[PDB]
RNA sequence: GUGAACGGUGGAGCAACACCUGAAGGA
């Protein structure tokens, strides 16, 4: 069908530090609706590659979904975010004392231990984003439909997706190319943009066990 | 190199320590470097100390760690990779600002791990993925991963010089943090705002954090001609052994 | 299951800021170098896109509490109000990292990964209280999801889109308090008031003489004292937040929880500034699927979750933290 | 804890706010340049949100004494009448350090990298004093919360809810005040008054022309006399003031009660020489009950008991192993 | 250390507040443009809190005497009629610079910050005299609180204590008073009156004609004040905090011959008269027919104090 | 040092008063505007405090002459018979300014603002008629203090503290009479307001520091002025009176004859007024 | 300067005064019941504080007649017996304006707000009659002052104790008739006391005075002209405290009488032109 | 199985000391 989903959101979310795959948050709400319906015990990767999207095939296997990355239009100036962590000394000391909390050290061990604190910065945009892939309508529409935040730190709330549109696109106007694409991948889907690196072309993009060498572009 | 922790096989030499293990049945993953340890390789149980904290960055939860991770583990060269570039030649410290315009202006051709210390000593060797291509350059700094195209780099630095041609006194058109943790990272200066059309404010707001990270080093006044770096590899060595 | 807190706050609401800020002795703030400058301390702020009258969107300022600071002020709630009286009723105590598990939700207890299995990532998950938070070695997905806190302002009305028509504020809500740090021993006035210190005259002129000296050293260096004087950003008082929960395919005996934890979080403080009293508030209203079910002395209806909430704290042991936090 | 007492001024209040002002002569506040001016210091005001009239609300200034102010008062009000007396009765004395960090909270304004034990900070968090306000090096928290000085105004309705529907004020609340600060001299008439100077006549007339060198370079440090101005709270109005304690040992909810029922003879914020801040307490309310009587509290027996107890073991080792640094 | 004056006064009181405002010839002030409208100026005023309808409370005015008046009255008579006989038959005498600071709080404009050692500040707090005011180049706190005269009004039911349910009166207690000035030259009125002065008859007439000239392009006025009517209650407040026997003695004396003085405001027609009343110290009336009756201690601390009095404290006092 | 002038009326007194009221024919209090009324002049009126009932202070009218023109009369009195006699006999002449600032205070508006010196100030404090009144471009200080003539009534007992606990009148002290100037403005019927005569007033006179002389002249001045008019009504010949008694510090002096004592403050008054020069009210008046 | 002259009445007193007050055939006045109401009027009345029940002071009623109407008796006397017929003779008509000046002060009712120069205030001041009278329309100020005239009463003893401790009568000087309309009246055969006063006066100015004071007896005191009330006749003029009437009149004082022929020899009528003439 | 998943910017400290709006005005 060559068509094209646009998603905009109301609340800032995260600032990706690599691709965002659309069929990788397709197959999460996939997994998601497996384990609203099959039980709470449930393999995640059983289902996971179950998604109304067509597949690419490289010449060696290492087949991938036709779903394309991610585009992102700024709309606010990107604003750096802080978060710390830590553990209070005073309520772990009263339970201490009272006998609650079993400890023996005198005081906390200053080269590290529960007690340390910790502090963190990460990068906070406001977009538009867009993305084009190849396969039926209505699956995706539902999927999206059921899908409420987007991006990375979901539990603070960042993220909150305002609505989403798909609509098909004529074939010359639909690049799916912009991906992560294998390193026997046909050289005309390969542009300028695409670079050697290693990473995850399938799948849980974070499992450093299934990385490979690929061509990818920058986010 | 497929996997970081080959740095210690190729780029230094050394072997499997006394004591270890040898491996059985179905094949397990380095915690570190996630690599598959087969039947007969070395090995080591799982014995961090209390201190160690890095389990967000762990990569399986087999517990088992390759005698090349274990090596990767030690103290002695933990200080002596602070800030360094690994190529198959050695390696050699970008703590100087040029050795930071060379590599992010002139790089290496050849594979090689870049990374750079925030604190006096961290695990960052292990968790870091080893680069293949020169166009893509990938940086672990502190707890942040980092993608650096070096030719982005360029540009935002030739606009840059662009625009300060006809000044008396330099000026920076983008405020840039090096420790990349202030709230104006990234921001663009009222001058930067008065003489830089809208398609250079929209180029500077679209790069990656870690451009803006490495333009900090070398986006100001005192510019940094590019410069080789150090070569210290005989001093790791003679400090590991 | 989604659950709206519409709460009204009675102090100030102050969130440190990590920055270096300065201001003058007048109102403006930021001066440029050349006039006498104090440090200065604002609240937490985030900027946020704005369409009011017209199509094209705006950046604009707000003020606001981060989500993380609200969802561990209802963690340790609680905790203290629920899970302690109960594990202290039934004896069980806890180890230290079970304790921080719970507490911090830290993975410094076995240091290395937790392998685990379905079985018991689904009893973990399926817990009143850890499958909530999730956290410990394992990294178990946490069953609640919690909103930052959002004052009913108009540029917020981008992230709420309707039902607010009224009680919608306008202009600045942010103002600038003063303090200074004296020195009690210049209020020193009589022998009587020095009767207290080891030796009479003597020592306190010896400390006037050394604050001379000191003083006479800064003003030739730069050519220690206690007095000071500093400002530091805080929200007015009075206006209204909201706040949002939500779970994930919960069971009756959380949302009881959960229910519990909020009639008891009306005792605690939202924010820092303890010794000012900052952080106090007061629940105007609780609407849980859309449906208020708020009331004057407190949550009146939801039966099932009140016996299923009851049903499971009459259970907990502290063995199931254990197992869970080592593996 | 939750302890509510409502209080009433019967001298103006006043509390400087930093900054500067000018009023023209007739009233009007910052008036345009052009026009004359007179510096004036204004009370401490803050802004509360607030209905004006049916729905809309705005922000709307109000006058109200710092809590800071305010748990100071308490504090040396607290230590001056109870601690010093139980305790200089002994042979028992403070260090110099001791003393600053029981007062100021605080030694030097240095804290120190290295934190406390476990059973330091558990000892020192239920002492009678410490416990209330936590400080000095290697800073604790104490247990003890202080609000500000709200009046009974229309203003605040809604930082207050109920119990207040009525005897709620509206309308302006401050007032202005000048002062002049005379030349003594230029008052000197009479030569029978002037034998007390050295010099007399010969003096007295070196100073006169030196106040016209004085007027002649200006024209082209300061006179003694001068007219400002400044702002102040009417007196008669009802405040109420709220104080929270977090899980409190009985001595320290005794000792609170001690400071609250010999709070009187005190001065709150400022204008100690024109006697500004003169106040009489005329009610408390512990937990929602009222616990005041026109003779005292006469009541909290227990707590009473309790406090006394405790300080019939305090002594100064606590003190000064709290105020030690290193 | 509680003070409570009650006191009479028998002439108008007229402590002119800053401020312009205007009056016809009846009794509305401040009128709408157009009106006959003549300069006038009225007692100073203070807005208290008051249950006028009984039910709720709210700003209304009444007619006070300034604290820093009273406060500089009062220390005026210390000094002039105790301090000046001791220091001249003494044979000691004060330089200018220590008799403004004794006057004055400061003998310069500006003051100057530097802190003073301890035992300097504790032996300047035990002063008599000096104690009392802290007024100095360094700031020093003074052990005397004085607060502002008040009548006894229903208005001010609020501020006064108890026990004056039954003395406390009602009603508008000021009134406005008018006032002109006329040109002697119109009233000669003889020809030897007019060749008594210089140039006699064409003298008058040239002053005539400069006259007519300055009304075609002036001793001649009429304007009113308004005062508070005599014969009302008044009541001053006074403390001191920890206060030495001297200073309470040295209080009660200037006290004793208070009467004399007039309120400040309205020299030329003597206005300030007041006649004292009572005097009650913590609760107990010790005021008699010519003085204090009782509290001799203080008194003779004081007049112990009073010998051995000496200039030098007033130079290392009042210097830079 | 308290002088004590106790005075009675032979003649009806009145004070014009400041504002224009009505009247009807017969009283008629608070009547409908528009019936009968007719123009009034209101005498001077003071309010003070009286003890009207058991307990209650109520603030009720009382008539006075204010002190003001008292004051003036003084002023006018003496400067009229007694320094006038030494100026013409010495052969002084004043100028029309130095006239002006002796009889009306101030020369000009808009005085001087900087001051002179102490030296100047303290003569003038001295002079035997400079300091009394003082004035001047300079706004010198005066020694003198008039109070207003206060009729000894009932009313004013809160005033006279001590003493006249006896002749205190009771009933209404004041009377509305009526004029008509028909054709022999022209053919006007007019009222006012006159207080009665035959009653007791009382005078308060003080002063600070006085000298001798000062004191002299003004004792002078009393019995000069014993013929004069307090207030207006010179073609009525309103404002006789006879001066009673003169209290001195308390004490009693008054005879028929005159003041019976003061001696020594009437020979230093004397030879002060020999000597005296027209360039001290010359320079005191120059600015 | 100070004369003080005493007078008899053979005839009735009647000065009506302005009100309302009712009788009751004679027996009350003012009844609280409005019963047998009829209208009355009374004589014009001076309250005067006296000493009644031996040692306490009360006011009590005084019948007099007003010193307005006995100063336009005196001026009206004068301006006819005197200055008339001789400034009538040899000629020296009066203008209107003039005449009206001269009987009633001013000639128009509206005051022009100007001064008046030094010179014309000290040059009436010293006219025989202008300077008594005052006036004009610069209101200048004469120096004559008019006094009522007192019975010498017991009740006036506060105001004339001193001069008369005997010869003073007692109880009501006061007859009501009915002729229905009804007023009061003081009874005939009673003594008078008038006083008048000069400040500053000439010679020339006494002198007219007396001579006034001369003519006057033929005149009539207020009353009712129809029903012959107000005759009067003149004994006991005192001046200065110095007695100088005599049964065929003043008899004394004669440079007084020498100064005013010579100013009513050379009288004109320039003077009262420009005294009158209003310069708006 | 969103390069997901886990993480509270927190504790402590007084804005204030000294200061007169008044000198002279009606018959
Ligand atoms: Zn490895």
């Amino acid at each position: 069908v060559n068509l094209k989903v646009t998603i905009d959101l109301s609340n800032p979310m995260m600032e990706p530090g690599d691709l965002l795959h659309l069929d990788a948050l397709l197959g999460a709400l996939r997994v998601s609706r497996a384990r609203a319906e099959h039980g709470d015990a449930i393999n995640p990767r059983d289902y996971h590659y179950d998604l109304p999207l067509e597949r690419y095939q490289a010449p060696s296997g290492d087949w991938v979904f036709k779903a394309s990355a991610f585009k992102l239009k700024r709309q606010l100036p990107n604003q750096m975010w802080m978060q710390t962590g830590r553990l209070s000394i005073v309520e772990a000391a009263r339970h201490r004392q009272s006998g609650y909390l079993q400890l023996r050290a005198g005081k906390p061990n200053p080269a590290g231990g529960p007690f340390k604190t910790s502090i963190y910065h990460r990068p906070i945009v406001q977009a538009e984003l867009t993305a084009f892939c190849v396969g039926d309508q209505q699956g995706i529409e539902a999927l999206l439909s059921e899908c409420r935040q987007i991006g990375g730190k979901r539990g603070v709330g960042f993220g909150q997706v305002a609505g989403f549109k798909v609509e098909p696109v004529a074939e010359t106007d639909c690049p799916w190319s912009w991906r992560a694409l294998p390193a026997d991948a046909d050289p005309r889907l390969v542009t300028s943009e695409h670079a050697r690196c290693i990473a995850a072309i399938r799948g849980p993009y974070w499992d450093r066990t299934l990385h490979v060498e690929a061509l990818a572009p920058t986010p | 190199m497929r996997y970081p922790s080959d740095i210690v096989d190729q780029v230094l030499k050394a072997g499997p320590d006394k004591g270890l293990l040898t491996w059985e049945g179905v094949d397990a993953a380095c915690s570190h470097c996630s690599r598959p340890i087969q039947n007969g390789d070395l090995y080591s149980p799982s014995s961090v100390g209390a201190f160690f904290s890095d389990t967000r960055d762990l990569a399986s939860t087999s517990r088992s760690i390759c005698w090349r991770c274990v090596v990767l583990r030690k103290k002695p060269m933990l200080y002596g990779l602070s800030a360094a570039v690994v190529t198959q030649d050695g390696i050699y410290s970008i703590s100087k600002d040029v050795n930071k315009a060379w590599l992010f202006t002139t790089p290496p051709p050849a594979p090689f791990l870049v990374v750079h210390s925030s604190s006096t000593m961290q695990h960052l060797s292990w968790r870091t993925p080893v680069t293949l291509d020169n166009r893509r350059i990938h940086v672990r700094y502190g707890p942040n991963l980092f993608i650096v195209r070096p030719e982005v780099v360029r540009k935002a630095l030739s606009i840059a010089d662009r625009v300060n041609e006809g000044q008396k006194k330099w000026v920076t058109p983008v405020y840039f943090d090096r420790k990349a943790a202030a709230m104006g990272h990234g921001l663009i200066t009222r001058a930067g705002a008065e003489m830089l059309t809208q398609e250079e404010q929209e180029f500077f707001q679209s790069v990656t954090p870690g451009e803006r990270w490495a333009l900090s080093y070398l986006m100001h006044s005192k510019r940094p001609e590019p410069e080789v770096g150090e070569c210290i590899t005989e001093k790791v060595m003679t400090s590991l052994n | 299951m989604q659950i709206e807190v519409t709460v009204r706050n009675i102090t100030p609401i102050f969130s440190a800021a990590p920055g270096s800020n300065y201001i003058t002795i007048d109102g403006t703030i930021n001066p440029p170098p050349g006039v006498s400058r104090f440090p200065l301390v604002r609240t937490r702020m985030m900027y946020v896109a704005a369409d009011v009258g017209d199509g094209v969107i705006k950046s604009v300022p707000l003020q606001i509490v981060p989500g993380n600071t609200m969802r561990s002020l209802l963690r340790r709630t609680m905790l203290k109000h629920v899970i302690e009286p109960a594990l202290v009723e039934k004896g069980n105590k806890l180890s230290i990292g079970a304790y921080a598990t719970a507490y911090s939700g830290n993975a410094t207890g076995n240091p290395d990964g937790v392998p685990s299995s379905f079985d018991e990532i689904a009893t973990m998950r399926a817990h009143p209280f850890i499958g909530l938070f999730g956290g410990g070695p394992r990294m178990l997905e946490g069953r609640l999801m919690v909103d930052s806190l959002y004052p009913i302002h108009t540029n917020a009305e981008r992230i709420l889109g309707a039902g607010y028509e009224n009680e919608m504020m306008s202009g600045p809500i942010t103002q600038v308090v003063w303090a200074r740090r004296m020195d009690p021993i210049l209020n020193l006035g009589s022998s009587e008031d020095v009767e207290v210190i080891n030796g009479g005259a003597v020592a306190a002129n010896g400390w006037i003489q050394d604050l001379l000296a000191n003083s006479k050293a800064a003003a030739s260096k730069k050519k220690r004292g206690l007095k000071a004087f500093n400002a530091h950003e805080v929200v007015i008082p009075g206006l209204k937040w909201v706040w949002r929960i939500s779970l994930d395919r919960p069971t009756d005996a959380q949302v009881g929880l959960v229910l519990l934890a909020l009639n008891k979080m009306t005792n605690e403080r939202i924010a820092g500034g303890h010794s000012k009293d900052y952080g106090r508030f007061v629940i105007d209203g609780v609407s849980l699927n859309g449906e208020q079910v708020w009331s004057q002395s407190g949550i009146t209806g939801g039966e099932q979750y009140f016996d299923a909430v009851a049903e499971a704290i009459d259970g907990l042991s502290s063995k199931e933290f254990e197992q869970f936090a080592q593996s």
